[PDB]
């Protein structure tokens, strides 16, 4: 995250830490105890699928203050229309081996429903991203969690106002062209999170951008309500054996 | 008329014809009001208990 804060301890907690040997990889967000929505582009490299862990409740990397939660990654479900290396259709569904439990530091963000999504969520401006991800371009990662308060775009005056992939109705841009505030590729994943009546939603994947707080650039995020359903029957399905399986979509 | 400003529904709206059922997530419970969301659980979704909590 670039010029953003620190998320104080507990106030993020939804967000999930994905990592593959110790290593960082990605973020996510927690939807309900099982479940995990994060990018489909976190897991093009992944040869060992056993290394790959969600840690709840994490807020500070130097440190473990018993808040954290940690789970192995039994299920990483991706849409069929997602192919490796590009950009469309950046989401992965994951099954966490055994639920993690709910506690002040541990709360899943709202899955909202595709209607709500698109007829209210869609127009609140402002939402939050977060992520440990780099606190520059070509700079350090986070040891603490950032969180950033994002406007959101109509994808017409996203193109007239950048200076190159398309942006699809799969995409949304969200942030700043002035090079000032931006989620960057360590955030992939994270939350794009929305507040409406006292209650957080899921909006938004940290998906990709041109280089981090680019100036003339926006960040780009997978518009989940174009998920809803395909998320939902997922969660209602039987486990399958492998780790990776890719689902039909739509 | 869930389309204009969420039918005054708190969560999520449903139409049904000329007729408005707001509803919400698992979770949380509708108040006589019909628009309203309580929570049922101790951790519902999409609430920060450290905030809540102050
Ligand atoms: C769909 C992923 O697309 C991409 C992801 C990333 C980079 N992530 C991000 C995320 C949020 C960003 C933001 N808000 N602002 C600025 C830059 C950002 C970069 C990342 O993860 N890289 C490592 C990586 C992992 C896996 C596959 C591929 S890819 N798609 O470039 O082959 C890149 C960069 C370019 C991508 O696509 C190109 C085609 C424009
Ligand atoms: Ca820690």
């Amino acid at each position: 995250i670039v010029g953003g804060k620190v998320c104080p301890k507990g106030e993020c907690p939804w967000q999930v830490l994905l990592l593959v040997n110790g290593a960082q990889l990605c973020g996510g967000t927690l939807i309900n105890t099982i479940w995990v929505v994060s990018a489909a582009h976190c897991f093009d490299k992944i040869k060992n699928w056993r290394n790959l862990i969600a840690v709840l409740g994490e807020h500070d990397l130097s440190e473990h203050d018993g808040d954290e939660q940690s789970r192995r990654v039994a299920q990483v479900i991706i849409p069929s229309t997602y192919v490796p290396g590009t950009t469309n259709h950046d989401i992965a569904l994951l099954r966490l081996h055994q639920p993690v439990v709910l506690t002040d530091h541990v709360v899943p963000l709202c899955l909202p429903e595709r209607t709500f999504s698109e007829r209210t969520l869609a127009f609140v401006r402002f939402s939050l991203v977060s992520g440990w991800g780099q606190l520059l371009d070509r700079g350090a990662t986070a040891l603490e969690l950032m969180v950033l308060n994002v406007p959101r775009l109509m994808t017409q005056d996203c193109l007239q106002q950048s200076r190159s992939p398309n942006i699809t109705e799969y995409m949304f841009c969200a942030g700043y062209s002035d090079g000032s505030k931006d989620s960057c590729k360590g955030d992939s994943g994270g939350p794009h999170a929305t507040h409406y009546r006292g209650t957080w939603y899921l909006t938004g994947i940290v998906s990709w951008g041109q280089g981090c707080a680019t100036v003339g650039h926006f960040g780009v995020y997978t518009r989940v309500s174009q998920y809803i359903e395909w998320l939902q029957k997922l969660m209602r399905s039987e486990p399958r054996p492998g780790v990776l399986l890719r689902a039909p979509f739509p | 008329i869930c389309v204009n400003e969420n039918g005054g529904c708190e969560q999520y709206c449903s139409d049904h014809t000329g007729k408005r059922s707001c509803r919400c997530h698992e979770g949380y419970s509708l108040l006589a009001d019909g628009v309203s969301c309580t929570p049922t659980v101790e951790y519902p979704c999409g609430k920060i208990p450290i905030l809540e909590k102050r």
